[PDB]
DNA sequence: AGCACAATTTAACACTTTTGTCAAGCGGCC
DNA sequence: GGCCGCTTGACAAAAGTGTTAAATTGTGCTATACT
């Protein structure tokens, strides 16, 4: 429930690299 | 100069750099590998970095400095902060922040247009679109709409909380409009509510500067405090403080951001690393929503961040206001003993050496004793046990110098008082018995905070008003207090209970027959009539009104008159029949004050007993005495009041309460009726339920009969023998307490709610069946958890009472008010449509010394208007009430006066204490709280109704009432047993369920519509469909019912002066020049905007209705409010706008440090009084 | 019977017997199985400052199976408080409401006495700047009161010490205050020089008039002591003190009737029984008898009964011991009591005859035979005439007398009292709290201030926040004034208010001292 | 470093002591009075020598230049102060200002 | 909490702890004075044990 | 109570105005100059302890008796509050 | 879990010099 | 002629400048494992 989730949803929304 | 008003509100970010200037930055290290103090960062002494060798330049002079290394003549050694304020800067420069903005949609939503999501952008998780370039999807916008990706769909643009600062001037230039085009939204209903709140918030920025600097860009904490050094003692060590660590999560975050931003830092990384910064802000402000424990991820104690501690709940606001820390007092145990009845006290003979040491030292300086004051500080420390000469000089200091004794807990004005310290022996601090009745507590090791006033201007200000021999005789409430408490009553009651021992009924030819013969056997000195009198002919006490009845007290001393009132003829002032026993009483009060002339016409004789009437004697005496003499009485009734019981003795033997020999068979008939209702079951008659309550009522009645039989058995025979009645009649006993012992009381009810089957075989003398006590305990449980639960909610409600009425003080002189209130002389009874005498107990204390609204004509002389109708006039109206001349005695109540900032002069008839009109300075605002500050403990919170009406909270079932007065209209159906009310107009539909559906007819103004038997619909509807007519009175009548149920002494305007506060606020409609159509202006203050402007603009209003807690959140000042349960929204609304605090207010002065506007510091008592005759004569020419 | 063994307050006896006890402080052994010496707790120590002891009861040999009592017990019988002859009656008012009366008889025999212990601890910190060490040559403290009962530092064991004395005079090089200007004079004037350690000692707390039982040096260098890091020499002394019995304290038997000792009149006065034995304790009603009715008096009637008849009846809850049971007992007790008198050389007293004239009409005693029987029935449900040693004439009326039970609660008076002046102080909090000499404290309840202002008290009310407490820079004004001369105290300068303005200044809020002129905008805080 | 302030946690204080300040000026006033029985060519000497006038701890060297005479006799007055002043202490209680 | 300082005032005091029993502690039946609705939770009960 | 306290209320229109006068006088009745009391003859308030008869160090009591001799005066009079020092100056 | 290099920086301690204090000698006054 | 006071010389004790020795940061960077 912490604000870390907000960033956890923005950090795990964009793919890495091939 | 002199302190006066106070200013606050927000402060632009530029103003923040003013008080703090600079000196900040660097980490928050509280120490180093070495040199625990300095750290050159956190709490670094301003310009102190090991050896700055500077900063001392700013200082003009005073002393030297600059010592190179170590430290110079700086503050670090002395004057370091000096407890003074020292702002830092915390630097800061990130995107933005937030000053908590409270939780009432302040600084946002109101000034903007977004709710339940205004934080989504303020916390860097959205995008407050604030630009116009023509969108595409669905036209452009001007608010939040780009929830991620959207703002990049076109790739100005603001996705962070920084936009809050951008909407500064953007809202400032539109501010004038936000007050015009916004208010442009006329009625239309519904939305006309937001326009009101939006205008109130923008009305602040409308003037007196105040910019939307809500978007903090640099915080400024405090360093001087938090820093507790090593604390050994007992069995512990180490130490520290807060405000520092919890603060480290702010600066460091700001720096790390300055390191990340400077270097390569993509959006995503900053958006989250920034939102934590503002989170730190709220973290330093108040920990909520989520919280921030220690030792993560482990959960423990919540970090203290202003919330509940400092500026918040009990932590630095509740403890600093009143519960501070006296630096001149002490505590001890309690004791009792004939001291002198008032004018004196106990106080130890050892500790007193410290309390009165100061002046005592100066005394010895000139009394040879101590050579100097310093030496006098080293002769009484090592407990050398002086006990020589010093104990004497101590008396001179403790001569006419009173001391303030306090009782914890405190309740009502009768919780302090003052006496004169009379050092006795040991350490135990004793006091006068009577005084206990004011503190409510049994001597069992209790303590009493012994405060001591220093300044001489405080001594006279005390002993002249706080002396127990003054403000204790006739307290507030309604009835006296100084009256002879328990014990004393039994010391005079044991001699007036008739001596009739039943001798028969003989006869003598004028005392020549049954005078000597009966003196041998049968027929003593009881009944028997002869010629006219009786056996009174035996010991004719001659004497006269010269030196008291000699033969009387003389014969009693010897083996003659058995005393204890044995019927005897005296001479006093006339040939009476009063026994030498009563003669003593009249003789005690005689020499006490002066001549029996007063006590003779006062003290009764027909019904002596000295029962619960001792409160009427002393009370009636005040009218012909006045402290000086009154005090003498409580002193005369003391010595004898205890000696008589001492040199007599009355024990409570197990047999003392003789068991009713005529009771046994009573239970037989009651039990013989058991089978009667039992066999009815085997025959199939009367439901099991009917049987239940059928047997209950049975024992509910027989109990009263048994009690009657007992009380009777203890009335006739066995007069003085039974002590259980000697105190029950009037001394220190309860009637229902008798039916318990010798009785049998067992009609106990189940723990939940259902009177048990078979009662309890009480009769203590015979041990219970081991089941009776376990069964009776179920009810003896609520009788303890309720009283102890009077500190859970009820105890935290009295505060609300003291807060409301606060600035109410009796001042000015004759205001002049037309409208008056007519107190009802007769009330109705819901049971039967018929008025009663109101039991008199309500009319008396309800008209005790008031202000006759108008001339009162009632058989004989007239009661001139504005006449102080004392107790006499009261009885004159009550006894003349039965005649049929008066129904509504005219009077002036505090509810009628155009003054909200002040009480009223001569309107608050009598100062219910000194038996005279109120004095200018009497803060009735606090006294009003002292009135209700007592019944609290004597209630039943386990259900609560007194507070229900205060907050104007809708009662149970709502108790629907007829909002209008139509006609009958009573239709019934199946489940719609609803009743309506109308007349040639519109008809309302009252969905009356299924309960108190009475008939009634011929319309009804409000009444109750029938279902509302008690606790009529919340006052909200009353005033809504009536006005300040029934509201102000309905309370004074209903609220008292909860007090009358327990027979309270208080009443009068004490409760009628607190209502004016909840009904002194009005709304706005079509105002004159004054902004805000909605508004919430106060009474008087609003009358001013219509008084001076009346000489021109119409400024109509409507009598609004607010609760008891609401009369605090929004007041003319701010220092008050908070406390209750909202010390967050208060300081908010309080800030922003100018909201300048008033000046006339008890707290305002106590807190700020000013002098009390009441008491002897009132604006009506600040003149000169020094003139030793020649002084005025000299200045006469010197001028 | 089990509260003494289950609680393990006392000891036990294993297998056979044959004690041959040597007693003292170490009970011998028993010829049952082996030789095991039973060492007493040696007064041990309490967590409430009481310290319990266990005295034995044997010699030569015996078994059954009690063996040495415990704290408050006697022969396997739980004895908490103490039972003493009492008498219900009012006396001048020394028992109003629900107070208690006590005689000097109890003190003469130290009937009511207890013991209170307290453990001290003085750690010698090492602030690096200057390590602390315990020595017997404290600077400036050069006196006899030291070398006499101190020496080598810690106080000698078994040395009676009073409050305001040294116990653990530790020396600290901690130099917080360098030499003062004009102070350097009074330092050179005398025969002494300067200093660099200061007095800084323990100093007995505000209440301790007893003796030491033993000390304990627990310094570092010993791996068998888990102490705080950086700490050296953890002195720990135990100070004892006899309690005796002054004034006050709570009695409260085993029914609810609780009170407080008012005044202890020395023998002389007090109701003198018609055969000596002056009433030791007087228990006047009021408080619980009539109001919160109870059953304690049922003990008094059976108290003196067991005194004369010489027995200690046992009354089990909800079983036996009833009103009629007292009748049979009272009979034997009477004839035994009056028996001595009637055979001592007298019988029935005038002052003991008039009292009957009371009960007679009072309906108490039935009229009939000589005073002999009237005094008998009066004893069954009551007591003898009884007199008054102070006044001179007997208390006209049937008064009850008998032994019940007078206990004593932990709450006393000595350790429940406090007094101070300007001595107390608690920097940062801006209020009297703490102190290395006096731990004084006093609170002014919120419900108290409102009452104080209710009166005309405006200067007294403000005073509570004027000089004392609040105004730190003002606390001097008064205390410095009176000591020098009269003069009227300062106008008042709140201290916490400055902290409130500061704490509230943490945010935008700007608490400005807006003057009555408005435009000037007064501000009092610039270091004056 | 402690749990900051668990459960105004720990009191303890001893810096701006009220009595210390009240006795500070007192002990000072006592000296102002105890110096009334002294001469300028002695009191002032002690003033400048034992740094009292303000804070300057000037020595006999600096006290001798402005005081006409040189070292010694201005030093024989210093001792004269230790004695002539001490001789006014053994007969007048005042040795209770050290423990402060 | 529960681990209160063993009242060693007297034998009976130490024994009353092992039988004292309570409802306050780590559970949700704590909170003195108030606590939602505990008025009829502390009252007597049909338990002669 | 106080010797003739009730008589003090009768004069003053308020119970609070009385207190002020009591102290206001005591401020310039013992502290200012112990020789400013109108009561000097045999009416001079005095104490009688084990030693002898002396004047009580407390002046608050003198005011109550001093404001009963019919002398003195109270109320709004003489605006110059700095003139009190002039009158007191003549009294050394 | 961490070692080094370097580099650089921080911290403190010791020297030779100077300053202060005490004793001795000389001069002046009685 | 003697005594007292003042001034100067000698001795002892404690500072400003120099000198060197011990610690932190960065960075480097290392380094190893997994994808
Ligand atoms: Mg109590
Ligand atoms: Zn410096
Ligand atoms: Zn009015």
């Amino acid at each position: 429930s912490d604000p870390v989730r907000q960033y956890l949803h923005e950090i795990g929304q964009v793919p890495l690299l091939t | 100069k002199e302190v006066r008003k106070v200013r606050i509100a927000l402060a632009s970010p530029e103003k923040i750099r003013s008080w703090s200037y600079g000196e900040v930055e660097k980490p928050e290290t509280i120490n180093y590998r070495t040199l625990k103090p300095e750290r050159d960062g956190l709490f670094d002494e301003r310009i102190f970095g090991p050896i700055k060798d500077y900063e001392c330049a700013c200082g003009k002079y005073k002393r030297q400095r600059f010592e190179g290394k170590v430290c110079e003549r700086c503050g670090v050694e002395v004057t370091r902060s000096i407890v003074r304020r020292y702002r830092m800067g915390h630097i800061e420069l990130a995107t933005p922040a937030a000053h908590i903005w409270f939780v009432k949609d302040v600084p946002s939503k109101i000034g903007t247009l977004l709710d339940l999501s205004a934080t989504e952008l303020e916390q860097v998780l959205y995008f407050n679109k604030y630009i116009v370039l023509d969108p595409k999807g669905a036209v452009l916008d001007g608010v939040p709409v780009e929830k991620r990706q959207l703002l990049t769909d076109e790739e100005d643009a603001r996705m962070g909380a920084e936009a809050i600062q951008e909407l500064l001037k953007e809202l400032d230039l539109e501010k004038l409009e936000r007050e015009l085009l916004e208010e442009m939204k006329h009625p239309s209903r519904a939305r006309r509510a937001k326009a009101r709140k939006r205008l109130e918030v923008v009305r602040a920025f409308l003037d007196s500067g105040n910019r939307p600097e809500w978007m903090i860009l640099e915080a400024v904490p405090v360093l001087p405090p938090d820093l507790r050094p090593m604390v050994q003692v007992d069995g512990g060590r180490f130490a520290t403080s807060d405000l520092n660590d919890l603060y480290r999560r702010l600066i460091n975050r700001n720096n790390r951001l300055k390191k990340l931003l400077a270097q390569g830092a993509p959006e995503i990384i900053i958006r989250n690393e920034k939102r934590m910064l503002q989170e730190a802000v709220d973290a330093v402000i108040d920990n909520g929503r989520r919280g921030s424990p220690v030792t993560n991820p482990g959960s423990e104690r919540p970090l203290r961040s202003l919330t509940d501690i400092l500026s918040g709940k009990q932590g630095r606001f509740r403890q600093n206001l009143l519960g501070k820390r006296v630096d001149y007092s002490g505590r001890s145990v309690i004791v009792v003993g004939p001291q002198l009845k008032l004018h004196q006290c106990g106080l130890p003979k050892r500790m007193a050496l410290e309390l009165f040491k100061p002046f005592l030292l100066k005394k010895m300086e000139e009394k040879a004793f101590a050579p100097n004051v310093k030496a006098a500080r080293r002769m009484l420390e090592r407990q050398r046990d002086i006990k020589d000469e010093v104990w004497d000089a101590l008396e001179e200091v403790i001569h006419g110098k009173v001391v303030l004794l306090n009782r914890a807990p405190t309740l009502h004005r009768l919780g302090i008082q003052a006496f004169q310290p009379v050092l006795v022996e040991g350490q135990s601090i004793q006091l006068h018995p009577l005084v206990c009745e004011a503190f409510n507590a049994d001597f069992d090791g209790d303590q009493m905070a012994v405060h001591v006033p220093l300044s001489s201007f405080a001594q006279a200000e005390a002993r002249i008003q706080m002396l127990s021999a003054h403000n204790l005789l006739s307290p507030a409430s309604g009835e006296p207090l100084a009256k002879p408490s328990r014990d004393i009553i039994l010391g005079l009651y044991y001699i007036t209970q008739v001596r009739k021992e039943k001798k028969g009924a003989g006869m003598a030819f004028a005392t020549p027959e049954e005078a000597l013969a009966a003196y041998e056997r049968g027929e003593v000195a009881l009944n028997a009539p002869i010629v006219v009198a009786g056996r009174e002919t035996s010991v004719g006490r001659l004497k006269f009104v010269f030196a008291n009845p000699d033969e009387a007290l003389l014969a009693v001393a010897h083996g003659l008159l058995d005393l204890q009132d044995v019927v005897t003829v005296r001479y006093l002032g006339r040939r009476l029949e009063t026994s030498p026993g009563r003669i003593l009483f009249a003789r005690i009060v005689g020499e006490a004050v002066g001549d029996e002339k007063v006590a003779q016409e006062l003290i009764q004789m027909d019904v002596p007993q000295e029962k619960n009437s001792l409160k009427d004697l002393v009370y009636q005496a005040f009218l012909r005495l006045g402290m000086e003499k009154t005090a003498r009485l409580l002193d005369a009734l003391k010595y004898y009041g205890f000696t008589l019981s001492t040199t007599s003795g009355i024990t409570i033997g197990i047999d003392d309460a003789v068991i009713p020999e005529e009771k046994q068979r009573y239970l037989e008939e009651a039990d013989r009726k058991l089978r009667q209702i039992e066999q009815a079951y085997e025959m199939g008659f009367l439901t099991d339920r009917e049987r239940y309550d059928q047997v209950i009522q049975l024992w509910t009645e027989t109990t009263e009969k048994v009690t009657q039989a007992v009380f009777k058995n203890f009335e006739e025979n066995y007069p003085f023998n039974p002590l259980y009645v000697m105190a029950q009649s009037g001394a220190r006993g309860n009637p229902q307490q008798i039916r318990q012992l010798c009785g049998m009381r067992g009609l106990m009810q189940k723990p939940s709610g259902e009177t048990f089957e078979v009662p309890v075989r009480s009769s203590f003398r015979e041990g219970l069946t081991v089941l009776e006590y376990f069964i009776s305990s179920h009810g003896a449980r609520k009788g303890g958890a309720d009283t102890a639960l009077r500190t859970a909610d009820s105890g935290y409600l009295t505060r609300k009472l003291v807060d409301v009425a606060h600035e109410i003080v009796v001042r000015e002189a004759d205001c002049g008010t037309t409208n008056y209130i007519s107190v009802p002389l007769f009330q109705m009874d819901e049971v039967t449509r018929t008025l009663r005498l109101r039991k008199r107990s309500d009319i008396e204390s309800g008209l005790y010394g008031r202000v006759l609204a108008r001339e009162v004509e009632a058989l004989g002389r007239r009661l001139e208007e504005g006449r102080y109708l004392s107790l006499e006039d009261v009885h004159f109206l009550i006894k003349a009430a039965e005649a049929g001349e008066v129904r509504e005695v005219p009077v002036r109540s505090p509810l009628t006066c155009q003054t909200r900032y002040g009480v009223c002069q001569k309107c608050y008839g009598y100062d219910l204490s000194m038996a005279r009109p109120v004095s200018i300075g009497e803060a009735v605002g606090v006294v009003a709280a002292e009135s209700i500050g007592e019944p609290g403990t004597q209630l039943t919170m386990r259900t609560p109704r007194v507070i229900e009406l205060f907050e104007a909270r809708r009662p149970k079932a709502k108790a629907v009432i007829s909002e209008i007065d139509g006609v009958v209209r009573i239709e019934e159906g199946e489940d719609r047993l609803s009743v309506f009310v109308e007349s040639e107009g519109f008809s309302k539909e009252y969905k009356l369920p299924k309960d108190a559906r009475l008939l009634v007819k011929d319309g009804d103004y409000v009444e109750a519509g029938q279902p509302l038997t008690r606790g009529a619909i919340d006052p909200h509807q009353l005033l809504e469909a009536k006005g300040p007519e029934a509201v102000e009175r309905y309370l004074v009548d209903e609220i008292q019912k909860v007090y009358r149920a327990q027979g309270v002494k208080l009443h009068d305007k004490h409760i009628e002066i607190v209502v004016r506060q909840m009904l002194k606020y009005v709304e706005v409609t079509d105002p004159g020049d004054s902004r805000l159509l909605e508004g919430q202006v106060l009474e008087k203050w609003d009358v001013e905007a219509l008084n001076e402007r009346l000489i021109a603009v119409p400024v109509a209003w409507k009598p609004l209705l607010m609760g008891v807690t609401k009369s605090a959140l929004s007041t003319k000042s701010w220092l008050s409010a908070a406390s209750f349960q909202n010390t967050t929204h208060v300081l908010t609304e309080a800030a922003i706008a100018g909201k300048k605090d008033e000046l006339i207010g008890l707290k305002e002065n106590v807190i700020l440090g000013r002098l009390i506007p009441a008491g002897t510091g009132s604006d009506f008592v600040r003149f000169t009084q020094v003139v030793d005759q020649r002084t005025l004569k000299a200045i006469e020419e010197a001028r | 019977e089990r509260v003494v063994r289950d609680s393990l307050a006392a000891l036990y006896a294993e297998e056979d017997g044959e004690v041959v006890k040597v007693d003292g402080t170490r009970i011998a052994v028993r010829y049952e199985d082996g030789r095991l010496v039973h060492p007493l707790r040696r007064y041990a120590r309490s967590n409430q400052g009481t310290a319990f002891d266990q005295r034995p009861r044997v010699r030569v040999g015996q078994r059954v199976d009690l063996l040495a009592d415990g704290p408050a017990s006697e022969e396997g019988f739980l004895a908490l408080g103490q039972n003493v002859l009492v008498a219900i009656m009012p006396f001048d008012g020394y028992n109003f409401e629900d107070a208690i009366v006590i005689s000097e008889e109890l003190l003469k025999r130290d009937f009511y006495t207890s013991i209170h212990i307290e453990r001290y601890e003085i750690e010698a910190r090492d602030t690096k700047l200057g390590p602390e060490r315990i020595t017997r040559d404290i600077p400036h403290l050069s006196e006899a009161a030291l070398r006499d009962l101190d020496e080598e530092g810690i106080v000698r064991i078994g040395a009676e010490v009073k409050p305001g004395d040294i116990l653990v005079g530790r020396t600290s090089f901690k130099g917080e205050q360098e030499p003062s200007p004009e102070e350097r004079l009074l330092r050179s004037i005398f025969g002494e020089k300067a200093r660099d350690v200061k007095d800084t000692s323990l100093r007995v707390p505000p209440g301790e008039g007893g003796i030491v039982v033993g000390r304990l040096r627990l310094r570092r260098g010993d791996p068998g002591v888990e102490l705080k890091p950086g700490v050296r020499e953890v002195v720990r002394v135990f100070v004892a003190q006899k309690r005796k019995l002054q004034v006050g304290d709570k009695l409260a038997n085993r029914h609810g009737n609780k009170g407080v000792v008012a005044k202890i009149l020395p023998v002389e006065d007090m109701p003198h029984l018609p055969d000596g034995t002056p009433v030791d304790v007087i228990l006047n009603p009021l408080g619980v008898p009539s109001r919160m009715n109870l059953g304690q008096i049922l003990e008094t009637h059976l108290g003196l009964a067991g005194y004369f008849l010489g027995q200690r009846y046992i009354s089990p809850v909800f079983d036996g011991a009833t009103e009629p049971e007292i009748k049979e007992l009272l009979a034997e007790a009477f004839n035994l009591y009056f028996g001595k008198r009637q055979g001592e050389g007298f019988g029935v007293d005038k002052r003991e005859k008039e009292v009957l004239a009371r009960a007679e009409k009072l309906g108490l005693v039935s009229p009939g035979k000589s005073p002999e029987e009237q005094l008998k029935e009066l004893f069954d449900l009551g007591k003898v005439v009884l007199y008054d040693g102070r006044t001179g004439e007997p208390f006209e009326g049937p008064i009850v007398v008998g032994q019940m039970f007078i206990m004593k609660l932990y709450h006393m008076v000595e350790d429940k009292m406090h007094a101070r002046s300007t001595g107390p102080y608690s920097l940062i909090t801006q209020q009297p709290l703490g102190g290395k000499a006096q731990f004084g404290g006093q609170r002014f309840g919120e419900m108290e201030v409102w009452a104080l202002e209710a009166y005309g008290a405006a200067h007294t009310l403000q005073e509570m926040l004027t000089i004392k407490s609040d105004d730190i820079e003002g606390r001097n004004a008064a205390y410095q004034a009176i000591i020098k001369g009269e003069d009227v105290p300062e106008p008042s300068v709140p201290e916490s208010f400055r902290v409130l303005v500061k704490e509230l200044q943490a945010l935008a809020l700007d608490v400005q001292t807006l003057d009555e002129k408005d435009n000037p905008v007064d501000i009092f805080e610039g270091l004056a | 470093v402690s749990l900051e302030t668990p459960i105004d946690f720990i009191p303890d204080e001893n810096l701006p002591s009220p009595v210390e300040a009240a006795a500070q000026s007192l002990l000072s006033e006592e000296l102002e009075k105890a110096l009334s029985k002294l001469s300028e060519r002695e009191a002032m000497v002690l003033k400048l020598r034992k740094g009292l006038i303000d804070g300057r701890e000037h020595t006999l060297e600096e006290v001798g230049a402005y005081f006409g005479v040189t070292r010694e006799r201005i030093r024989q007055i210093e001792n004269k102060a230790l004695r002539k002043l001490k001789y006014h202490e053994s007969r007048t209680r005042k040795l209770r200002d050290f423990l402060e | 909490q529960l681990s209160q300082f063993k009242d060693e005032t007297n034998p009976l005091s130490s024994l009353r702890h092992k039988r004292r029993i309570s409802a306050l502690g780590p559970g949700g039946l704590t909170r003195e004075r108030a606590g939602f609705d505990v008025r009829d939770v502390h009252r007597t009960h049909y338990g002669r044990i | 109570a106080e010797p003739g306290i009730d008589k003090l209320f009768g004069m003053v229109d308020s119970k609070y105005r009385l207190t002020v006068v009591v102290a206001k006088r005591a401020q310039q009745l013992l502290r200012h100059r112990f020789k400013n009391t109108v009561l000097e003859p045999e009416e001079r308030p005095k104490m009688r302890t084990l030693e002898g008869l002396y004047d009580d160090p407390n002046a608050v009591t003198w005011a109550m008796k001093e404001l009963l001799t019919g002398r003195l005066f109270f109320g709004e009079n003489l605006v110059p509050e700095d003139r009190l020092q002039k009158e007191m100056e003549r009294l050394y």
